[PDB]
RNA sequence: GCCAGGAUGUAGGCUUAGAAGCAGCCAUCAUUUAAAGAAAGCGUAAUAGCUCACUGGU
RNA sequence: GGGUGCUCAGUACGAGAGGAACCGCACCC
């Protein structure tokens, strides 16, 4: 089972479960085939039977959960490092304003329940509650302009190996 | 660390070179005396519990480079 | 207009005269054309050389002279002549008008013997005929 | 309409004196060319001893034409004869004196040593 | 399987421009250890880094 | 998606010879 903290309230309505605590709140629907259920101060979750295809459903859904716990709890984040010579981020308003050798800036709004943060001009850090979702967000901001093969330049994950 | 046992042993033995050792020896020298001296000063750096054990060692080293 | 020839120069001790000397088409040879002293008038294949105005006769007593026709036995060895007989009085079927004239080359008793211009040789009959001159 | 067999004179001083058309470039289906438009063609005639010669191949720009050009503004311009330059490959002109007038239509093909060393741009 | 150790003399001697556990030649001791090769691979110019052997845990 | 002209730029890059690329504009299909 999983573990509710102190906080974190857990709400399941058939296939869907709502996660709230200090950090944020998260929905997430999960496989029909998997039982959800809130026993008292853990979550447990409960397979239709043994077969290969359910036991791997089962961790699959058990990880998902365990993540919706820390998310929550444990305000997630995901830096990201611009590496290139004029290559720079600021934050304007709740905007992300990127100057990536394009003719012109690229600027970028977070959805409701995400930030992005710009602590240095190279380096951007997003965070949420959802850990999915501030994934998602750091996978599409990196995609506006990856890692180029000879010099390396563009955007990478904060530990990205790109050997030129 | 000090001296490795090889140049202990070298300075010690009186030359400047090792061999193919168990054919051609490349020089004597006394152990009571000069094994013996070597796993004093060695001794810090050597995991030995009696001296007897360190002087082991020496030999031991002695014997690699024909000595 | 094809003319009538004389072939049997039949006439004979009767003079005639050379009138005319005209082409016969229809012989590819010479004709010429003879009043005789007695009215009558004939044609004949005109030898070479022969003229208008020169007196032409036939028989035994003919003058050796070209035009005139004699029989064989009557003509001098080495003369040359055309339109040979070869039966007496059957006119002449040999060289009528075309052609080369054969030669007297010799006389032996009845006989006439004659080089044809082909080098063939034969003896005729010195009754036959034969006219004087080159055809 | 300049076509292929079409005969222009040269208007450079690069030695050759009329060209005759064998295909306009630009892709399959050319076949009639006007100010701008550069074609292939054998040199018809050349002075003696020059650099380019009779029978040679050559590549050359057409900047007259008596069919003409319409333009934006609603003028029409065209000239007395069909004349192109030959050209260096860069477009430059091989000779170094161009004679008689030039239409404009040449400046916006980029023939501008051309329009420049002509007497006149009409 | 996964977690953590895998160490000290010491870069053994010799040789080699270098030669450090891991070009090659001799050896291959001893220490502190629950255990841990004078090291079985990768790695380095040489170093470093990484694995492995052995030990603990689970 | 494509044709064409162009721009990006003689910039980046390269010891030099040389010499882009990614971004973007226009007419047309």
């Amino acid at each position: 089972p999983i573990e509710i903290p102190a906080g974190v309230t857990v709400t399941v309505n058939g296939n869907t479960v709502t996660v709230k605590g200090p950090k944020g709140e998260l929905t997430r629907t999960f496989h029909p085939d998997m039982t959800i259920t809130v026993e008292g101060n853990v979550i447990t979750v409960t397979r239709p039977s043994d077969e290969k295809h359910h036991r791997a459903l089962h961790g699959t859904t058990r990880s998902l959960l365990a993540n919706m716990v820390e998310g929550v709890s444990k305000g997630y984040e995901k830096a990201l490092e611009l590496v290139g010579v004029g290559y720079r981020a600021s934050k304007q308003g709740k905007k992300l304003v990127l100057s990536v050798g394009y003719s012109h800036p690229v600027e970028i709004e977070p959805e409701e329940g995400l930030e992005i943060e710009v602590p240095s001009q190279t380096k951007i850090i997003v965070k949420g509650a959802d850990k999915q979702r501030v994934g998602e967000l750091a996978a599409n901001i990196r995609a506006v302009r990856p890692p180029e093969p000879y010099k390396g330049k563009g955007i990478r994950y904060e530990g990205e190996l790109v050997r030129l | 660390k000090t001296p490795p046992a090889a140049v202990l042993l070298k300075k010690a033995a009186g030359i400047e070179s090792g061999s193919g050792e168990p054919n051609r020896n490349k020089v004597a020298t006394i152990k009571r005396d000069k094994v013996r001296e070597i796993a004093e000063l060695k001794m810090p750096d050597l995991n030995a519990a009696s001296i007897e054990a360190a002087m082991r060692m020496i030999e031991g080293t002695a014997r690699s480079m024909g000595i | 207009q094809y003319r009538i020839i004389d072939f049997k120069r039949d006439k004979d001790g009767i003079p005639g005269r050379v009138a005319t000397i005209e082409y016969d088409p229809n012989r590819s040879a010479n004709i010429a054309l003879i009043n005789y002293a007695d009215g009558e008038k004939r044609y004949i294949i005109a030898p070479k050389n022969l003229k208008v105005g020169m007196e032409i006769m036939s028989g035994p007593d003919a003058d050796i002279k070209i035009g005139n026709a004699l029989p064989l036995e009557n003509i001098p060895v080495g003369t040359l002549v055309h339109n040979i007989e070869l039966k007496p009085g059957r006119g002449g079927q040999l060289v009528r008008a075309a052609g080369t004239s054969a030669q007297v080359l010799g006389k032996e008793g009845k006989y006439v013997i004659v080089r044809l211009a082909s080098g063939e040789v034969r003896m005729i009959l010195g009754k036959c005929r034969a006219t004087v001159g080159e055809v | 309409m300049i076509q292929q067999e079409s005969r222009l004179k040269v208007a450079d001083n690069s030695g050759a004196r009329e060209v005759l058309v064998i295909k306009v470039l630009g892709g399959s289906g050319r076949r009639y060319a006007n100010i701008g438009d550069v074609v292939v063609a054998t040199v018809k005639d050349a002075t003696p001893g020059g650099v380019v010669k009779k029978g040679q191949v050559v590549k050359a720009v057409v900047v007259r034409t008596k069919r003409g050009v319409r333009r934006p503004d609603g003028s029409y311009i065209r000239f007395d004869e069909n004349a192109c330059v030959i050209i260096r490959d860069d477009k430059s002109p091989r000779g170094t004196r161009i004679f008689g007038p030039v239409a404009r239509e040449l400046r916006d093909k980029d023939f501008m040593k051309i329009i420049s060393l002509a007497p006149e741009v009409i």
